[PDB]
């Protein structure tokens, strides 16, 4: 957030999951990021850069996340077609 | 009679049996002598009751192991049989056997090899 | 019966959202609620939306995110004169920096921070943050 | 995936599945659980694809991958079948096996001379080892599991449809969890077949 | 002198990262949502700036056959006045202790709070972000953005909350019991921490993601460290 001033005002920006476009608090404890590895897909070796991703804590208690998941994964690497 | 032994006794019971398991014989009075010598026991009494459970423990132990109580031999023989039982590799004979509508999955996973049938009969539990 | 149309859309947008559904399918078609949704989606509180054509009243699907909160409709609708407006605008939004409260006048339907820019009341349709 | 045939489908392996009848599923379905699913059959048997099947072993094996240090991926499971299975796993990679009951509060707990703190969990049947799953969202560890075609969807990120009703469905499954992890982090990779048996990761079984 | 200090040796993870010092916020540790479970963390961050308000020293008992058995409930506020604050409640047989067990599980507790301006911008927020609530048994609070100078107008025991927060100006509304100040200030805290719960549309922009302070500095906490 942002002033007139131009002060760039607020203690921390906090992270947005892609689960549901919705924020996580700083107390919720169901809330995971899980880091992907990815491959070279030439050979199948671990090559530097992850994916990570963020899910909340509300879809993952209900019992959403294994959608959301493959959803997210299913339009990049290593599920194109399932 | 009445009288169940306390925890003292089946607590320490367990602890010498496990660490001396190669000292002790299938009889009351060795077992006793070398209870006072292997550790302090502070009555005499306390002693005789300690020693005749140790007793009793280690005649069961000799048929299979009792829970809560791991000797080292057991161990190993534990070990012995988790990196390999002595049964065969195989899984299970080398031939798969497919039934109608496996087939079809398998005409959807891209592959057709090695065909065997048997056929199914309507219907489910009646 | 269904005696108020708009106040039957909304109520489940509002629902769908709480649950985190990104299509949802809304019914009857109005003209009226296009050109709510239209005003929702310009801003940027929902994406685009697919109209359904039947023969009877329409069908319309839509393409959210989780940047709506909620969405209200205000029944009866009541009359605002542009001094009465700063009395509503304090009471329906959270906040004098973010929110709309949407309404029509003979200029068309429009946010408030519009309306009080062709100097013109009208009457109030309901509201959004 | 997209890798040539070096991260797809081998025509060895789906031998191997269909002889441990891991392609066999449960009379039952749930709401989650029919993304996997084909068709039932004439039986009561519902029939898990393959396919489906081996994509989802792969995103999470190199999910498993993706920590730096491999000692703290806690593998659970607590049913007879899978006990065998989670020892030879976490001794080929690295890992750390909780065999039997669980014993609850072991990461809730700060004093406790058997408290643990890992990162993942990949856990064998959700509806045996309930315990460890709830205790999850309590400490923010993501989850893995192997699902049957009916057990409950909650807390588990990902899953790896199998049979998992035991015989060779349940050991096999996890042997090949362990050859992926392998391939992909180590340099076992050769795409010419791995000496470890699948053999010795099924279930002990009263000998004779 | 002749007396050493050796205060704090962690036997937690997130404890680890602290006392090597790589981690040097509390942002850091908000941002994963981390679990906190040692009380000397939030006290190295802070704890220069940590005033405890007790708020009530309340009885309860229960009954048995020798008559009547008393323990002592204590509530316990913490804050300091650049936007950290907590809340606890511990009961214990005696008074001090009681008090004692309350500043410790305050401290445990301890959220940030967002504020904002009014409407027009000018350096350095004096309010809340927007219109929000927070009920706790039928007790609520709705509190409700203010202009510069008004102060803080709520009951004596929400004006304890509030002050310590730093939020300048407020108003209020209380709705049901309120002389129940368990609820009542439970309410309040609460209502203080949905605050970063809200979504605004200010927060619509991408957020880039960042690998966690446990991932980059594993290698610091594999050599003999717990």
């Amino acid at each position: 957030m942002q002033s007139n001033a131009g002060e760039f005002v607020d203690l921390y920006v906090p992270r947005k999951c892609s689960a549901s476009n919705r924020i996580i608090g700083a107390k919720d404890h169901a809330s995971i990021p899980m880091n992907v590895a990815e491959v070279d897909k030439v050979t199948g070796r671990f090559n530097g850069q992850s994916k990570t991703y963020a899910i909340c804590g509300a879809i993952r208690r209900m019992g959403e996340s294994d959608d959301s998941i493959l959803r997210l994964a299913k339009s990049h690497g290593i599920v194109s077609q399932n | 009679m009445g009288r169940v032994r306390t925890k003292t006794v089946k607590k320490a019971a367990r602890v010498i049996i496990e660490k001396y398991y190669t000292r002790l014989g299938n009889d009351f009075h060795t077992n006793k002598r070398v209870c006072e010598e292997i550790a302090i026991i502070p009555s005499k009494k306390l002693r005789n009751k300690i020693a005749g459970y140790v007793t009793h423990l280690m005649k069961r132990i000799q048929r299979g192991p009792v829970r809560g109580i791991s000797i080292k031999l057991q161990e190993e023989e534990r070990e012995r049989r988790d990196n390999y039982v002595p049964e065969v590799s195989a899984l299970d004979q080398e031939i798969i056997e497919v039934d109608p509508d496996t087939k079809e999955m398998l005409k959807l996973l891209d592959f057709g090899s090695l065909s065997n049938l048997q056929v199914t009969q309507p219907t489910v539990g009646m | 019966v269904r005696m108020n149309v708009l106040a039957d859309a909304l109520k489940s947008i509002n629902n769908a959202e709480k649950r985190g559904k990104r299509q949802v399918l809304i019914r009857p078609c109005s003209k009226v609620i296009v050109r709510f949704l239209t005003v929702m989606m310009k801003h940027g509180y929902i994406g685009e939306f697919e109209i359904i054509d039947d023969h009877r009243a329409g069908k319309i699907v839509v393409n959210l995110t989780g940047r709506l909160n909620k969405c209200g409709v205000i029944s009866p609708r009541f009359d605002v004169q542009l001094k009465d407006l700063e009395k509503w605008q304090n009471n329906l939004l959270p906040s004098r920096q973010f929110g709309f409260i949407v309404l029509t006048t003979s200029a068309g339907i429009m946010d408030h921070e519009e309306a009080r820019r062709k100097h013109t009341g009208g009457k109030i349709l309901g509201f959004f943050f | 995936s997209g890798a040539l045939d070096v991260l797809q489908m081998k025509e060895e392996d789906v031998l191997k599945f269909l002889a441990a009848g891991t392609h066999l599923g449960g009379t039952n379905l749930d709401f989650q659980m029919e993304q996997y699913i084909y068709k039932r059959k004439s039986d009561g048997i519902y029939i898990i694809n393959l396919k489906r099947t081996w994509e989802k072993l792969l995103l999470a094996a190199r999910a498993i991958v993706a920590i730096e240090n491999p000692a703290d991926v806690s593998v659970i499971s607590s049913r007879n079948t899978g006990q065998r299975a989670v020892l030879k796993f976490a001794a080929a990679t690295g890992a750390t096996p909780i065999a039997g009951r669980f014993t609850p509060g072991t990461f809730t707990n700060q004093i406790q001379a058997a408290f643990r703190e890992p990162r993942l969990l990949v856990v064998t049947d959700p509806r045996a080892d309930h315990q460890p799953l709830t205790e999850a969202s309590y400490v923010n560890l993501p989850t893995i599991a192997l699902c049957n075609t009916d057990s409950p969807l909650r807390y588990v990120d990902i899953a790896i449809p199998c049979n998992n009703k035991g015989a060779h469905s349940v050991g096999l499954m996890w042997w090949m969890l362990a050859r992926e992890v392998l391939r992909m982090r180590g340099t076992i990779s050769r795409e010419h077949p791995w000496e470890v048996m699948p053999d010795l990761y099924f279930y002990r079984d009263p000998e004779e | 002198g002749k007396a050493g200090d050796k205060e704090w040796l962690p036997v937690t993870k997130l404890g680890r990262l602290v006392k090597d010092m790589k981690i040097k916020s509390l942002e850091e540790i908000y941002l994963f949502s981390l679990p906190i479970k040692e009380s000397e963390i939030i006290d190295f961050f802070l704890g220069a700036a940590l005033k405890d308000k007790v708020l009530k020293i309340m009885p309860v008992q229960k009954q048995t056959q020798a008559g009547q058995r008393t323990r002592f409930k204590a509530f316990v506020a913490i804050g300091d006045y650049n936007g950290h604050v907590g809340l606890g409640m511990k009961c214990s047989k005696e008074v001090a202790t009681a008090i004692r067990g309350a500043i410790i599980l305050a401290k445990l507790s301890i959220v940030p709070v967002r504020r904002g301006y009014w409407g027009n911008k000018i350096g350095k927020p004096h309010t809340v972000r927007c219109k929000v609530t927070g009920r706790c048994g039928s007790v609520l609070v709705r509190l409700i953005p203010a202009p510069r100078g008004t102060g803080i107008i709520s009951a004596p025991v929400p004006k304890k909350l509030l002050l310590m927060a730093g939020i300048d100006d407020c108003y209020t509304s209380a709705g049901g019991c309120t002389a129940t100040l368990g609820n009542f200030a439970k309410a309040t805290f609460d209502a203080i921490s949905k605050t970063y719960s809200y979504l605004t549309p200010d927060l619509w922009k991408e957020t880039v993601f960042t690998k966690s302070p446990y991932q980059e500095f594993t290698d610091h906490l594999v050599k003999t460290h717990t």
